[PDB]
């Protein structure tokens, strides 16, 4: 289902419910909270190269 | 050496080494052989000593008696008891019908 | 998972656990892509060298877990499998090339604060995230140390574990091993003398190697913990199934008339 902005790739009928609202954790992303070591990743998006 | 007899999948498939020790899977059991223990052989799948068979269902305690019959014909105290049986007592069992098993 | 720290509650809503029926043991880990589809590493189900070819009647799935042993009633959902789909060219005899498999839950599960699917990466997403030096996440209930009871205390985690590890340049991955690396697999880890450590270990197979797109703030699964040479060894790296390359095949399976 094309939600407010996502790009679903599989057919909801054969795939099932998910994709549209995927990768957005209910306990974190949804509540704008970060996890303890999360930032480590965002920090490598530079010094990595 | 040269990185080959120890490269292995990271899957669990415990076996009991002849040296009385448990090995993560038959691959590591072999790698050990190729690093000093040529005499090493397997004996039986499963860890040498059984695991600490604990209280997995520990959270169903105090549940009101409300029996339901599982697909295994075992009348369980309540749903929770049943659900938990599926990962321990009766691997994969499931609710046949509410109330005692009809016998 | 070697050299990591306990996970938080709700950190990996897609972190599926593959549990063997008899004996009641841990097999590997997996990921959730939809309410009914689950993704793993083929070698968890089919590995001839171990006289192993499991069918649906040989295993159960467990989602929404934290403690790897207690039946967490309040959140844990147990499932039966309807179909198993192993990749047709899974090279188990030489180097586990195309070490992948799809699983269809016999009955769609309910999402919640503890159950959510990971997004599969698209071409554009594969472009910008997969770069040597960039970090991804591995989580699992597998061994914490190498040789079963190796040095400090027990080697099994009580709760889920996590480590953040760096993608490595292909030449370094190829140089580190004497096995035929392929284009369907990347490696990750910290170089020796780089200070940090951490790696996957026996029990993590199938676990998600995730990355967080800054573009949309979502979590994507680039790989699948596959194989390696020992856990957390110096000069060696962990090898993961390059998921994006095989995406064409998942699409085929799921959309070639599932239901």
């Amino acid at each position: 289902t094309s939600e407010d902005h996502f790009q679903p790739f599989f057919n909801e009928k054969t795939f099932g419910a998910g994709e549209a609202d995927c990768g957005l954790r209910p306990l974190f992303e949804k509540k704008q909270v970060q996890d303890q070591t999360e930032k480590e990743l965002f920090e490598s998006y530079i010094e990595g190269r | 050496e040269g990185g080959e007899p120890c490269a292995c999948p990271h899957a669990l498939h415990r076996v009991c080494g002849s040296d009385g020790e448990t090995y993560s899977n038959p691959c590591t059991l072999n790698c050990a052989k190729f690093n000093g223990k040529p005499e090493l052989v397997k004996v039986h799948d499963g860890p040498c000593e059984p695991d600490e068979d604990e209280d997995v269902c520990q959270e169903c305690d105090g549940d009101e008696y409300k029996p339901v019959c599982g697909s295994d014909d075992i009348t369980y105290d309540n749903n929770c008891r049943l659900e938990c049986a599926s990962i321990s007592s009766s691997p994969g069992v499931e609710l046949k019908h509410e109330g005692p098993c009809r016998t | 998972i070697v050299e990591g720290q306990d996970a938080e509650v709700g950190l990996s809503p897609w972190q599926v656990m593959l549990f063997r029926k008899s004996p009641q043991e841990l097999l590997c880990g997996a990921s959730l892509i939809s309410d009914r589809w689950v993704l793993t590493a083929a070698h968890c189900l089919l590995y001839p060298p171990w006289d192993k070819n499991f069918t649906v009647d040989d295993l159960l799935v467990r989602i929404g877990k934290h403690s790897r042993t207690r039946y967490e009633r309040k959140v844990e959902k147990i499932s039966m499998l309807d179909k198993i789909y192993i990749h047709p060219r899974y090279n188990w005899k030489e180097n586990l090339d195309r070490d992948i498999a799809l699983l269809k839950l016999k009955r769609p599960i309910e999402l919640s604060d503890y159950i959510h699917p990971v997004c599969l990466p698209d071409k554009q997403t594969a472009a910008k995230l997969l770069h040597a030096g960039f970090k991804g996440r591995v989580t699992g209930w597998g061994n914490r140390r190498e040789t079963w009871t190796t040095s400090v205390a027990e080697v099994q985690p009580s709760v889920l574990q996590v480590v953040n590890l760096p993608l490595v340049e292909r030449p370094v991955c190829k140089a580190s091993t004497r096995i035929r690396i392929t284009d369907n697999m990347f490696c990750a880890g910290y170089k020796p003398g780089e200070g940090k450590r951490g790696d996957a270990c026996e029990g993590d197979s199938g676990g998600p190697f995730v990355m967080k797109s800054p573009y949309n703030n979502r979590w994507y699964q680039m790989g699948i913990v596959s194989w390696g040479e020992g856990c957390d060894r110096d000069g060696k790296y962990g090898f993961y199934t390059h998921v994006f390359r095989l995406k064409k095949w998942i699409q085929k399976v799921i959309d070639r008339l599932g239901s």
